[PDB]
């Protein structure tokens, strides 16, 4: 719990944490795949220029 | 009949040679765009070999 209770907090401040170990894996396995299909399509944006 | 073979024989050959530039034109620009695409990255020396073959 990351608040001194009884205090005046803004909007968007952090009030807790609620353990990811799983949003992180979720995460991970989500930017494996846009690590890949980024570079292949701007291998393709280069490649369709020259017809190729 | 010797004279009409051997003009007729050069006239198809100078075809053949045309046709023949017009082909390695053909694959020289198949090598270019596989030498992009190696560049690139998309496709491996695998196909840039037989490319140049």
């Amino acid at each position: 719990r990351l608040f001194k209770e009884g205090s005046d907090v803004k909007a968007g401040q952090q009030l807790y944490q609620i353990d990811p170990a799983t949003y992180e894996a979720d995460y991970q396995s989500a930017q494996a795949n846009l690590a890949s299909t980024q570079e292949q399509a701007q291998r393709y944006k280069l490649l369709v220029a020259d017809q190729a | 009949a010797s004279v009409a073979t051997a003009y007729l024989t050069l006239k198809a050959d100078q075809a053949q040679l045309q046709l023949t530039k017009d082909t390695l034109g053909t694959y020289q620009k198949s090598f270019d765009l596989t030498q992009r695409s190696y560049d690139v990255g998309v496709a491996s020396a695998l196909d840039l070999r037989q490319a140049q073959t």
